């Protein structure tokens, strides 16, 4: 029957049950140097 | 164990925007004393509103904490919003639009704007690995069995 | 009381960054309902701190209010902190070099940071105003009537 | 404060934006049989367009090249854009406002937009420390005064 | 040539990044001077690239032509390119998969590379509608009078 | 205090002036309009 109350809204989403964190894909990026071959601006 | 009625529907993307916005760097001139990669814990959060009929507004939350040794490096968060419009799905195949498919909208958007706020902090990058939502709403659930979309064909 | 350029002072650009990133947009799908004309108050604040052995973090505390009255658009705030090894001048110039020169390095980056926010909040671009903070405080000490342009050397 | 004399000089923010952006990632899926130690070779250049009366368009490029050597990481350059109101100044002063402060103005956003393409195309993030020409005669003019003293409190 | 009809396959998300991006605002400040929305013309080109043994990379090309009256607005392209780990499927499945299916997972990354190049340019915000290939892709088998030609390849 | 302190930092800046906005020209763009269809084929 049409319970005109429910609507279309059964459901917020209010959580993503996110229990595996990481940081990115096993492979380390974090690495570089090289700037500045000289020093600061006096 | 699926039982998701397929429709023709109608979607629409109103407006994506960032809501809010948090770069904490409580460590800032102590951050060049700490030389790893740092232990970063990133976390996922959505808070959902419905703005009108058809027609509501998710936004995805995503935090971002790191320290090296026993000590903060940097924290970070942003908060994208969206307002989406939707006819013809209902139950489990609306639960399931603002339970991944809108989530997955607004990802690319959060994620890129922390790494442009690590930027802005002159240290090593921060980007987000690519978060299954939709496998994440079957794991919340354990399997998608819904069924719904019924012929209230009156005259 | 003039010629007295001894090699005293010191002075170096060891880091300009984001020690801090805010923005809040309340009313950001309820931006959509209001009219697009809010009152700019851009908000200034300026401080040192000794890290090392004269060497002190100058933060600029930028802060960009957007509200039609009570009615606020968004709000922006950008603690656009930077490190400088300063000494070897004294009382005027010293006050002159965290407080007018130290701000005014962090000024352009400050602004950026604001901007960007402003942008991803789908809001209109917000353009700080260049306040010379150098310019004014050497103007109203005496110079109230008095010009002083720049010898153009190659090095 | 007698405003006689051009030492302040009118400049006006009306705009900035990117005109051009651009990214290239030859060596992208390489990136993982890569070695991250390519060398940053930075590349500046500054432009100018009048526009109108008083009003000149100046456009701020930089280009990042990072390579180990043909085994290249990225090219990412970004034509930062600036329409700004020049008045007071002319010629070799002028010269000094458009092809060094002005380009300074621009250069956080091109530097943000180029670190966010970095991220984009997943390479190590790396920030350019700030390079001021503009500023560098106000490091060589030193003013006159030194002594400050008396402060402390008036109630 | 295979049909391949088999859910044993596997199918991972290994890393998504931008080969090449462009932004082009040629007549910048002039169609500013414009006060209308733009004609956006939607431009769709695809590649891809084996890396390894069912390991293949797709770059998804969305470009922005947008144009206001006879004369530019802004140009966009982003060849977004995403490593998918696809094993278990060949054949004209694969050629589903790699042609319909990743493209619409590179899809919401395209739009943001897109979405912050018109936001830089302080053009209004570009969201592109969400396009699944793969329902286009079914009804293409049954429309077919004849012919049949396509290019991927991609360094 | 009442007898010698003086800080390294002191600053008086009690000629704080500076504009305000600089906004004239309120081009209407926010989001784009004409973009796509209302097709968004699922």
């Amino acid at each position: 029957d049409k319970a005109f109350q429910d609507k279309l809204y059964p459901f917020t989403w209010d959580a993503v049950r996110y229990n595996g964190k990481l940081i990115a894909y096993p492979i380390a990026v974090e690495a570089l140097s090289l700037i500045y071959n000289k020093d600061l601006l006096p | 164990m699926s039982e998701q009625n397929n429709t023709e529907m109608t979607f629409q993307i109103q407006r994506i925007y960032t809501k809010d916005i948090s770069f904490e760097a409580p460590n800032a001139p102590h951050v060049f004393q700490k030389d790893w990669q740092p232990e970063v814990k990133l976390d996922l959060d959505t808070a959902s509103s419905q703005l009108a009929d058809d027609v509501y507004e998710v936004v995805l939350r995503v935090t971002v904490t790191a320290s090296l040794g026993e000590e903060t490096a940097f924290l970070c968060e942003v908060q994208q919003g969206g307002i989406f419009s939707i006819a013809g799905i209902e139950g489990t195949q609306m639960a399931h639009c603002l339970g991944a498919y809108c989530p997955n909208i607004l990802f690319p958007y959060a994620r890129e704007c922390i790494t442009s706020m690590v930027s802005r902090g002159t240290f090593p990058q921060l980007n987000l690995a690519p978060v299954n939502f939709d496998a994440l709403f079957m794991n919340y659930l354990q399997q998608q069995a819904g069924e719904g979309t019924e012929e209230h064909q009156d005259a």
